[PDB]
């Protein structure tokens, strides 16, 4: 039957998961075929981009800036289902060239963080958006945008989007920090993505006035007792970007970047954990050094 | 012109959806786990001296599945949000994810918190492996509270495997839905 077959691309699936639905009764495929026509979507692309063009115009008073950005928060989390849940090709028009649905994104996130992030106005306007959740939505946002292949190629290629992924890493929720960490450990999986990681990070480095690139992140790091997932996603981050490069002595100059932040001596303490999921990132970044 | 009720159960994956499903309508709690893609079932009920239709609906807690998963919601008259109480992740996802997304697909529809599983707040091997992890158990307080915040229609909690609460988790979702 070919009009699930449509349905079935639509869905994003996996192709273990793909197969597993083909192999169906031609009559569950019907019922999955009229669930979709029963199934309608709340909104276009342009409904939120505009939203999100007008927390930006700075040609707005105050007064309609603090009252349009009072449903931020919600209008992102609308977003983010929408671009996370509907069918693919919904996500592929807030990308394309009549939308430009990205650049609002990272251009919104970009805002939302300015505050954090060191005309007196925008920055004053800035940390009214600063203190809810918008930051960690977008970052959101950004994580469904990049589980489509065409979505991930787009924010790979993108003048600023890892750039101000990185620049979230001083969001105060760690909740936040691990999900970027994911976020920047997948792209500095693929090939091309370790370049575009030093890169962001050089840029990290000079905007936050670092005295050495990582140093923030190895700050949060060590200062973290409690959340054990941000530890997870920090050791796992760390290292991939060590020890998944092709040059040896490359790799050896970033194992040592993060010796001379003290993260042997931290992991010399932090081995001794009983976290079971911890202890597997330690383990494999203590397998991975060189003597 | 018989009355219908339709009830639709998310929340994380392994949260316990389909057996509190299964123990409810069946009276047999299933042994092995098998993820659901999308399931429904069908459950005649009374309230009020009248017979209604309730419609169960199962659905998979898993990500990559989060496309397909809408199509189990229109025409929702009362959702399920499920947390385990020995999972704090699952806890947190309630929050991120499981609210914002059935409001966002069903506006006006109620919902109720329900904690699963809590037949296991009191075993040590499962106290003793959350402690490893910097953790501890959902109090029924604590749940009660994110309720609160959150709109739902109350908070209620139940474990499929000793079925205690898991009667009164249906009736209050009815109730939900006729309100
Ligand atoms: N102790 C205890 N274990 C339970 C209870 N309910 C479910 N479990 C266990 O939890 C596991 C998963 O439950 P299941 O209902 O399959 O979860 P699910 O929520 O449908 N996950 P999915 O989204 O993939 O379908 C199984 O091991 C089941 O045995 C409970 O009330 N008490
Ligand atoms: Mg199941």
């Amino acid at each position: 039957e070919e009009r699930f077959a449509i349905v079935l691309n639509a869905m994003n699936l996996p192709p273990d998961k793909a197969r597993l639905l083909r192999q169906y009764d031609n009559e569950k495929k019907w019922e999955l075929i009229c669930d979709q026509e029963r199934f309608q979507v709340k909104n276009p692309p342009h409904t939120y981009i505009q939203k999100l063009k007008g927390y930006l115009d700075p040609a707005v008073t105050r007064k309609k800036f603090r009252r349009r950005v009072q449903e931020s928060t919600q209008v992102l989390r609308e977003l983010e289902i929408s671009l996370r849940t509907n069918h693919i090709g919904w996500v592929r028009e807030f990308l394309n060239e009549e939308n430009k649905g990205l650049d609002v994104l990272v251009e919104y996130l970009s805002f939302a963080q300015y505050a954090v992030t060191f005309s007196r106005r925008t920055l004053k306007n800035s940390r009214l958006v600063s203190k809810k959740d918008d930051v960690h939505v977008c970052i959101m946002c950004l994580r469904a945008i990049m589980n489509y292949q065409y979505g991930f190629n787009m924010v790979m290629s993108h003048p600023h989007a890892v750039n101000e992924i990185a620049l979230s890493l001083n969001n105060k929720n760690p909740r936040t920090k691990a999900l970027v960490l994911e976020l920047l450990a997948a792209v500095c999986l693929v090939r091309g993505g370790h370049e575009i990681i030093l890169s962001a990070f050089d840029n990290f480095k000079e905007v936050c006035g670092e005295k050495q690139r990582f140093e923030k992140l190895m700050e949060h790091f060590r200062n973290e007792d409690n959340n054990i997932d941000f530890m997870v996603a920090s050791m796992q981050f760390i290292n991939i970007v060590v020890h998944s490069v092709e040059d040896m002595n490359f790799r050896v100059h970033l194992q040592y970047e993060f010796t001379k932040l003290g993260l042997d001596e931290y992991l010399d303490k932090l081995k001794h954990t009983e976290s079971d999921k911890l202890q597997v990132q330690i383990q494999a970044y203590l397998d991975n050094v060189f003597d | 012109a018989m009355q219908t009720i339709k009830c639709v159960v998310v929340g994380d994956g392994a949260v316990g959806k389909t057996c509190l499903l299964i123990s409810y309508t069946t009276n047999k709690f299933p042994s092995e786990y098998v993820p659901t893609v999308f399931d429904n079932y069908a459950v005649t009920v009374m309230i009020g001296g009248e017979p209604y239709t309730l419609g169960l609906f199962d659905t998979a807690g898993q990500e990559d599945y989060d496309r397909l998963r809408p199509l189990s919601y229109p025409q929702t008259d009362v959702f399920l949000v499920c947390f385990s109480v020995v999972s704090p992740s699952s806890f947190e996802n309630v929050k991120e994810k499981w609210v914002p997304e059935i409001t966002h697909h069903c506006p006006k529809t109620p919902f109720l918190l329900v904690g699963t599983q809590i037949d296991l707040r009191d075993d040590p091997s499962t106290i003793e492996k959350l402690a490893k992890n910097k953790q501890k158990p959902i109090t029924p307080e604590t749940a009660e509270k994110l309720a609160r915040d959150l709109k739902a229609v109350k908070y209620v909690e139940c474990s499929a495997l000793t079925q205690r609460g898991l009667k009164n988790v249906f009736d209050e979702a009815i109730l939900a839905a006729l309100e």
